Order: C-alpha cells, then structure tokens, then sequence
C-alpha cells in the first residue's frame, strides 16, 4: 500500500520484457525460415 | 558517447550500401557489354 | 540435402503457433501492466 | 542499429510506471502542503 | 519493446530482400533460358 | 534503367516501416502533450 516504489509495475514489465524477446525471436525465425539464425540457439546443429 | 559513435558507424554502413549497389550496377552494366563483343569475335572467327 | 534440412530449418507448423501464442501472451502482459499502473489510484482516496 | 537502441532510446513499459507514479507522487504532495499551509489555523483559537 | 528503432523490421526486411535478390535471379533464368546470363555466377563456365 | 532505379525510387519495405514507426510516435507524442498541458492542475489544490 506504500507509493512511489510500485513492485507490481516491474514484476509485470520484467515478465512482459521476457516475453517480447521470444515473440521477437519467433518472428525473425518466421521471417528469415531457418530455425538456427544466430548460431546461438544451436551450437552443434549449426 | 557510445550511442554517437554507433550512429555514425550506422550511418556510415547505411551509405556504403549504396557504394556497394552503384559499383555492382557499374560491373554488371561492363559484364553485359562484353557479352555482345564475345559474340562478335564468334562471328568473326566463323567468317574467316 | 534432406538431412540438412531436418536440422536448420524451420517448420511453419509449429512456428506459427508459437508466433501467434506469443502474441496473445503479449497482449495480455500489456494488459496487466496497464492495470499494475493503475493498481495504485485507490490511496488519493485516503488523502482527500 | 540494435546495439545503438539499447543504449539510447526508452522503454515505454518502464517509462509510463515512472511516470505514472510520479504524478500520484505529486498529488500526494500537492495535499501536503496543503495541509502543512492551514497546519497553523489552531493559534487563533487562543487569541479569540 | 522500445519504439522509434524497430529492430524486428529491419530484420524481416534484410531477409526477404535477400530472398528477392534469388527469386529475381530465378526468373532471370526461366526468361533467357541459360544458366549462365551475366557471366558473374561461373567464370570458368563461361 | 536499373542503376538509375537504384538510385531514385523508394522501397516500400523499408518505407513501410519508416511511415508506421512514425506514425506510432506521433500518437505518443499527443499524449505527451496532453499531459504536459495538464500536468498544472494540481496548483489548483494549493489555492483552492
């Protein structure tokens, strides 16, 4: 009930942040068509 | 100081895409020239 | 060339569903920031 | 460009909390000093 | 999910310039009828 | 033609992005002077 360091606000901004990064991760694989673009998801599969 | 440097870097590889565009209209425009002299020389030769 | 492809690409089937889950989760993560920001309008109530 | 972002654009999500908590901030605020300008009016209760 | 520097933009649109590069490529073939057109994909072949 | 193409037309890919990127900033930019202007009412409480 104390203002001015609201706790829910950064729970769900760092929840939300978590989830852009995979909608943007799957959008790139949509767009380019491979499953391994970065290299980074898959080291031996690359 | 870094988000400066990292602009003019950007824009500086956005301008040289263009370099790189204009050089390969240049060499593909010479290439297709050359395709009518190679066939020209045939002609020649086949004529001798 | 078969094998190859097993391994690098990807297969729209499952890549869409994902795309589209994770869409309607970020709708929702949005929603529930909105509300977060709100959550706190109720003290005015006390000091007024 | 990516990399240039991180570094100098804002993140709405974090930005409209701050503001958003700012401003009740300053209605909080606005009340006290309200409240601590009349926090003087019992004087004149022992002048009368 | 910092606007004014979509980033997910300009990689989509990196990749489908890069496919449309090959599909113009392609259709290049189909039209002239050889493999070989601008002499810059085999040297020795040409 | 093409050289020349490469040179003066526009690509609707990147102008597309270019125009809907703008146009999200526009809309935030009004809010934000929408609560600029308002962000004085508070002095009112004080006088009030």
């Amino acid at each position: 009930f104390r203002i001015n360091t609201n706790v829910a606000a950064l729970n769900a901004k760092a929840n939300s942040d978590l989830n852009a990064k995979s909608l943007d991760a799957s959008l790139s694989r949509l767009s380019s068509g491979l499953r391994i673009n970065s290299a980074a998801d898959d080291a031996s599969g690359m | 100081a870094i988000a400066d440097s990292l602009r003019s870097q950007a824009n500086t590889l956005g301008q040289a895409i263009s370099n790189g565009n204009d050089a390969l209209g240049i060499l593909q425009t010479a290439d297709k020239a050359m395709d009518e002299q190679l066939k020209i020389l045939d002609t020649i030769k086949t004529k001798a | 060339k078969a094998a190859e492809s097993q391994i690098r690409d990807v297969d729209f089937a499952s890549e869409s569903a994902n795309y589209s889950k994770a869409n309607i989760l970020a709708q929702s993560g949005s929603y529930a920031m909105a509300q977060a920001n709100s959550s706190q309008q109720n003290v005015l109530r006390l000091l007024q």
